[PDB]
C-alpha cells in the first residue's frame, strides 16, 4: 500500500505522454546533414476528459448514536469554503480526510 | 398456544434505494384504566379558555406518532444528511 496513501497497483493507469510534433522552420536551400535546430515556435491546447468509475462499500452499521460527519461550518464567513474568492482564485481551505464513519474492530 | 411465542422482536431499519423501512418493537404494559368505567370529565370556571367537557374511557391506545419511535438517531442522521425529502408510504402494526 503506497505510503503517502492510496491504492497500490501492479498495473496502474498508464502514463499518457503528449508532445507537440516539431515543425521545422525553413531549412537551408543547400543540404546540411546536421539535425535541424530551427523550429516554428508552437504550443497546443485542448480539452482532456477523465472518467473514473468507483465502487463503493456501503456502511452497514448498527450504531445507535449519530456518527461524525464532514460538514461545512454553519457560521458566516467572508468567502465560501471550497469556492472562488473575489479574484477568481479557487482554494481548498483544509485537507478533507476520508475517515468519518466508524466500524468495530 | 400458552407456551409458544406469537411474534418475534423486530427492531431494524433497511435502506434500499429510495425507500427506508423502519421497524421498531417495544414492550408495553397496559393497566386497567378507570376501573373499567367510562367517566364524564369536565372543567368549568379555571378560566373559560381552559374549560372542557369530555369522557375518560377504560381504553388505552397505541401511539407511534413521533419520529424517534421509528428512527434511531443514526438513522435520522442518514435520512437528513442525504435526502431532500421523505414521506411515509405504508405501515404494519403488530
Amino acid at each position: 500500500s503506497p505510503l503517502m496513501g492510496g491504492f497500490g497497483l501492479k498495473h496502474p493507469p498508464p502514463q499518457i505522454l503528449i508532445k507537440n510534433t516539431p515543425v521545422p522552420a525553413d531549412p537551408p536551400t543547400t543540404f546540411n546533414q546536421s539535425k535541424l535546430n530551427s523550429f516554428i515556435t508552437q504550443y497546443s491546447t485542448g480539452q482532456v476528459s477523465v472518467e473514473i468509475e468507483w465502487e463503493l462499500q456501503k456502511e452497514n452499521s448498527k450504531r445507535w448514536n449519530p456518527e461524525i460527519q464532514y460538514t461545512s461550518n454553519y457560521y458566516k464567513s467572508t468567502s465560501v469554503d471550497f469556492a472562488v474568492n473575489t479574484e477568481g482564485v479557487y482554494s481548498e481551505p483544509r485537507p478533507i480526510g476520508t475517515r468519518y464513519l466508524t466500524r468495530n474492530l | 398456544g400458552v407456551g409458544s411465542s406469537s411474534g418475534n422482536w423486530h427492531c431494524d431499519s433497511t435502506w434500499l434505494g429510495d425507500r427506508v423501512i423502519t421497524t421498531s418493537t417495544r414492550t408495553w404494559a397496559l393497566p386497567t384504566y378507570n376501573n373499567h368505567l367510562y367517566k364524564q370529565i369536565s372543567n368549568g370556571t379555571a378560566t373559560n379558555d381552559n374549560t372542557y367537557f369530555g369522557y375518560s374511557t377504560p381504553w388505552g391506545y397505541f401511539d407511534f406518532n413521533r419520529f424517534h419511535c421509528h428512527f434511531s438517531p443514526r438513522d435520522w442522521q442518514r435520512l437528513i444528511n442525504n435526502n431532500w425529502g421523505f414521506r411515509p408510504k405504508r405501515l404494519s402494526f403488530k
